[PDB]
RNA sequence: GAGCCGGUAGCGGGCGUGGAUCCCUGGAUGUCCGAAUGGGGGAACCCGGCCGGCGGGAACGCCGGUCACCGCGCUUUUUGCGCGGGGGGAACCUGGGGAACUGAAACAUCUCAGUACCCAGAGGAGAGGAAAGAGAAAUCGACUCCCUGAGUAGCGGCGAGCGAAAGGGGACCAGCCUAAACCGUCCGGCUUGUCCGGGCGGGGUCGUGGGGCCCUCGGACACCGAAUCCCCAGCCUAGCCGAAGCUGUUGGGAAGCAGCGCCAGAGAGGGUGAAAGCCCCGUAGGCGAAAGGUGGGGGGAUAGGUGAGGGUACCCGAGUACCCCGUGGUUCGUGGAGCCAUGGGGGAAUCUGGGCGGACCACCGCCUAAGGCUAAGUACUCCGGGUGACCGAUAGCGCACCAGUACCGUGAGGGAAAGGUGAAAAGAACCCCGGGAGGGGAGUGAAAUAGAGCCUGAAACCGUGGGCUUACAAGCAGUCACGGCC
RNA sequence: UGCGAAUGCCGGCAUGAGUAACGAUAAAGAGGGUGAGAAUCCCUCUCGCCGUAAGCCCAAGGGUUCCUACGCAAUGGUCGUCAGCGUAGGGUUAGGCGGGACCUAAGGUGAAGCCGAAAGGCGUAGCCGAAGGGCAGCCGGUUAAUAUUCCGGCCCUUCCC
RNA sequence: AAGCCUCUAAGCACAACCUGCGGGAACCCGUACCGCAAACCGACACAGGUGGGCGGGUGCAAGAGCACUCAGGCGCGCGGG
């Protein structure tokens, strides 16, 4: 689970590629590999914490999205329950019918 | 069902239940379920007869072998009653 | 035959008198195994068709309830 | 199991040392396929002792016989394979000897 | 439709034409463990709460019922309730992850290979699917699968090796729901406002661009019609009918041979004492369901669908397209490297908008991304059936036999051997030797060196009897010659 | 589809060979018994060995080996009439002993919570977890075989009313 | 950590608790046998390994040592020469 709550975006296996020489199109004889391996790419997650109704909730999400936290918070009617609270404000609130 | 008659399986016969006769000690075959008490009450409403005290003990299968082929016997239970003071179980005096 | 009676008398004879029924023939059957048990006292196929009316009736008096 | 004989019957045996013989069906064994006529298949079979027949050393049986040993005698003939017929509501045999009972 | 109480005889008892046993469908009962779910726990054991019951029954015990966790939903949050989930499955399927040996005659890129494998999930299939496609023809029209294109185009320490698509021929055939504009309703927040937000209903769903809103046209029976529901046929889960031969003869046995017959929509095959169309069981041809399953076919219903011109420029899926960085997918290994995907940064527009035709620019075309569903043609084989120039007990599955067993391993795990008397038990009464075992008679049998350590019964091996031979010869043991004895 | 070889595979049967060995150098002898059969079984006598054990009691572990009747194919390193072996029958009795309807330890597990591609890791309380803590039975008789369990005497504990 | 005692809290104080006495109530599992070994771990009736307790007497300085012995148990499952 590092995962953004908002996106759903999660870490992507990738390759990590060693490269040695000239590129071909600066006149070298061309590129050259000297190792491939694998990595990952976690997505770049944040902690926004914001309060609504009564209580303070957390999300865990991507810096990318922060905006969509706040956007969820415009969106406000008749909770006064405890955390969840954002299990009401989450994709019941970003998709529906 | 209700049991009782589940309870009670049959005598156990040997010198040994036998002389047991003579106190006020009847021993039975019992159902290796049973708890102390309710083989109490089913003694007591099958022979109709006070029972003050009762022992029990399991008693394991015994392996027996037909030739190639293993098994044993069902692993048993029995039960020795104290039947009330001067009361007898008339059933068990063959 | 016998059991065809046996099994219609019992309906009609509901519950309670079904459960007494039973009480009486566990009871019936119990005095059996003694009798083969101490041996020479019994002549079987009684303990068989004993216990199997035991169950004709306990199934009569599921039929009652459902 | 099928068969085509039954206990009752009166059958001819068609093959074997008996064959020709005419004789009652004593027993029938579907799990052998077997029919037992008698006496028309006998054995002798060496018996021990023990009581009764105590001093008896031997006895005769009778030996079931392979249930396509024997044929159906139908009533006037010695042949036939057999039939059936239906009316009401079911059931039958007849002799496609032809045309006869069983029955018994 | 006459026998039955399994393999299994026997003792000792019972049942069946008043229709048993047995087969098929439904039901009932269904201890304890097990997702295991009251709570524990070393699975098959232990200990409880609540309501009810039994016993003399308060203590004790038994009986019935109820009580895990998670998700969704309404509900006054609450007392809660409803519905669901969980685990298993031979292979097949998708998705998340993902090797090495090996090949390169060394080895790093490359290969093996997105294989093995591990994980999640799905189902009887799964995936995919209704163009922001192809890609040179004013071309084609979803997706999947086969053939072909083609070992082509390409890819490549341009090595080893890897290896497309368009098109064509087939199989199958199907197309739909939404988001937004706009309208209506309910609720919530309020700095009551032609307000903002959420919920529901309507509306709308496309690329010869569509739709909303305004005007005009008539827009009337309409026609179409499900992938949803209902009925039905048919199929599956038991069964049933089903032609036509006798005699004589050898023989233990006829089905052989002989005589004279007969059936055939049936001369497939298996049995029966040996070799049988006509003895048995079948076969060709027919028939059959009260009940449960199915039902893609037939029928019917319902859901849904259905216009023209003009004018407005209101809407047409956002951290998205787009650009850059890092990567993956493709035949494409950085290459002129686009396309599809996306971890990071910046970050739009709504038809005069956007994506694509292999860097980029023009021109000319193609297509309309950022929501969703969709039979069939396809994969597989735990399961049932049918066939075999498939095996026939060292073979065929590891197992033809009470095998995933004995046994071996702490465990994961490993893992065997072992079929055949006879047509029929007629499975050798009785006597004899003997403690028994065994054998001799007797008897059974066509046969008993078919006698159960039983078909055939090879060879190595052991033995008894007989013939020739051998104790002054010595050698790969044989061979050629002569002579003796049988 | 033809086997003689692969320290081939599976099986069978040879050779070595009546050979080595028969598992502690604590040690045997005789009389009687039984039985088809006796060095080997039973009983007497005598002799030898253990005795901080080679005796007795408990916990693991084993799981009927226990007691008795009948029995000797095989198992027993010989023999076997015996047996820990075959067949059969019997045999284990608890409010107080052990454990559980008590506690907590390491550790385990785990409402909350935290982390992690999936699987899953972690974690407060709680819960589980004893050869620790807590808790009420002693002496004797009895069976072929059980006894702080049955019986006899003398004592005790907790729940309910 | 509980049992245990004390303290109070809501609560209840016609409850409750304490002490004494009396009547009743008291469940499940283990219990044979071997257990320094022929019954456990060692393919074996294997000179190996296996935790706790008791372990008598006489003598030798002491002792759980050594010798001999009690109770109890054994002469080791081929023998004769
Ligand atoms: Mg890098
Ligand atoms: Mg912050
Ligand atoms: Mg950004
Ligand atoms: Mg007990
Ligand atoms: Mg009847
Ligand atoms: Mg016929
Ligand atoms: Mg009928
Ligand atoms: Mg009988
Ligand atoms: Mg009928
Ligand atoms: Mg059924
Ligand atoms: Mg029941
Ligand atoms: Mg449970
Ligand atoms: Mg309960
Ligand atoms: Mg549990
Ligand atoms: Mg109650
Ligand atoms: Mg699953
Ligand atoms: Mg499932
Ligand atoms: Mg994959
Ligand atoms: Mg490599
Ligand atoms: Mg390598
Ligand atoms: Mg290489
Ligand atoms: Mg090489
Ligand atoms: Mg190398
Ligand atoms: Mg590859
Ligand atoms: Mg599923
Ligand atoms: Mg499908
Ligand atoms: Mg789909
Ligand atoms: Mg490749
Ligand atoms: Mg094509
Ligand atoms: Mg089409
Ligand atoms: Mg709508
Ligand atoms: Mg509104
Ligand atoms: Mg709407
Ligand atoms: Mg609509
Ligand atoms: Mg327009
Ligand atoms: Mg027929
Ligand atoms: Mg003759
Ligand atoms: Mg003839
Ligand atoms: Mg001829
Ligand atoms: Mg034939
Ligand atoms: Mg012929
Ligand atoms: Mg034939
Ligand atoms: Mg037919
Ligand atoms: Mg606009
Ligand atoms: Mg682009
Ligand atoms: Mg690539
Ligand atoms: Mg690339
Ligand atoms: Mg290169
Ligand atoms: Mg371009
Ligand atoms: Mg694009
Ligand atoms: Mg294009
Ligand atoms: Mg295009
Ligand atoms: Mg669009
Ligand atoms: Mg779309
Ligand atoms: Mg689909
Ligand atoms: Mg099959
Ligand atoms: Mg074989
Ligand atoms: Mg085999
Ligand atoms: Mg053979
Ligand atoms: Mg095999
Ligand atoms: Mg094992
Ligand atoms: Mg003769
Ligand atoms: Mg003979
Ligand atoms: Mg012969
Ligand atoms: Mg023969
Ligand atoms: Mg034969
Ligand atoms: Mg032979
Ligand atoms: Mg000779
Ligand atoms: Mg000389
Ligand atoms: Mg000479
Ligand atoms: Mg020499
Ligand atoms: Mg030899
Ligand atoms: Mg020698
Ligand atoms: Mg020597
Ligand atoms: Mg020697
Ligand atoms: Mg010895
Ligand atoms: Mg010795
Ligand atoms: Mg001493
Ligand atoms: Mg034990
Ligand atoms: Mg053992
Ligand atoms: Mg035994
Ligand atoms: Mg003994
Ligand atoms: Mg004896
Ligand atoms: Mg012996
Ligand atoms: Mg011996
Ligand atoms: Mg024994
Ligand atoms: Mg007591
Ligand atoms: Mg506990
Ligand atoms: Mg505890
Ligand atoms: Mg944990
Ligand atoms: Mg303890
Ligand atoms: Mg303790
Ligand atoms: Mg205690
Ligand atoms: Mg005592
Ligand atoms: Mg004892
Ligand atoms: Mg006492
Ligand atoms: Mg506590
Ligand atoms: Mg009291
Ligand atoms: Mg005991
Ligand atoms: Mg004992
Ligand atoms: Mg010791
Ligand atoms: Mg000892
Ligand atoms: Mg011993
Ligand atoms: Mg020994
Ligand atoms: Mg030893
Ligand atoms: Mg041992
Ligand atoms: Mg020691
Ligand atoms: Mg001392
Ligand atoms: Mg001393
Ligand atoms: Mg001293
Ligand atoms: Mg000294
Ligand atoms: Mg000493
Ligand atoms: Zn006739």
């Amino acid at each position: 689970s590092k995962v953004c709550e908002i996106s759903g975006k999660r870490p992507i296996v990738a390759n990590s590629i060693q490269r040695r020489g000239k590129a071909k199109r600066e006149g070298g004889v061309g590129k050259k590999t000297t190792g491939i391996s694998k990595r990952r790419q976690y997505p770049n997650l944040q902690k926004v914490r914001v309060r609504v109704a009564g209580q303070e909730i957390t999300f865990r999400v991507a810096a990318s999205h922060i905006p969509k936290v706040y956007e969820l918070v415009e969106r406000a009617k008749g909770l006064k329950l405890e955390g969840l609270s954002p299990k009401e404000i989450k994709k019941e609130l970003l998709k529906l019918l | 069902m209700k049991t009782a008659y589940d309870v009670i399986l049959a005598p156990v016969l040997s010198e040994k239940a036998y002389a047991g006769f003579a106190e006020g000690k009847y021993t039975f075959w019992v159902h290796p379920k049973a708890t102390k008490t309710e083989i109490k009450n089913a003694v007591e409403t099958a022979f109709k007869v006070k029972v003050v005290k009762v022992n029990t003990l399991h008693v394991r299968g015994k392996k027996k072998r037909l030739g190639r082929y293993l098994g044993k016997r069902p692993d048993r239970k029995k039960a020795i009653v104290q039947v009330a003071p001067g009361q007898k179980i008339e059933a068990l005096e063959g | 035959s016998e059991v065809r009676k046996q099994l219609e008398e019992a309906r009609k004879l509901s519950p309670v008198e079904l459960e007494k029924l039973v009480r009486e023939k566990k009871r019936e059957l119990m005095e059996l195994r003694f009798q083969a048990s101490i041996g020479q006292l019994s002549q079987n196929h009684k303990i068989r068709d004993l216990k199997r009316q035991i169950a004709r009736l306990l199934t009569v008096l599921n039929e009652k309830r459902r | 199991v099928k068969m085509h004989v039954k206990k009752g019957d009166t059958v001819l045996v068609a093959s074997g040392k008996y064959k020709g013989r005419v004789g009652k069906v004593k027993e029938v064994l579907p799990k052998k396929y077997a029919v037992i006529v008698e006496g028309v298949n006998i054995v002798k079979k060496a018996v021990r002792v023990s009581p009764k027949y105590p001093q008896g050393g031997f006895i005769e049986k009778e030996a079931p016989l392979h249930a396509s040993k024997v044929r159906p005698i139908c009533p006037a003939c010695g042949k036939p394979t057999r039939v059936r017929k239906k009316f009401l509501e079911n059931g039958k045999k007849i002799r496609v000897c032809a045309k006869c009972g069983g029955a018994l």
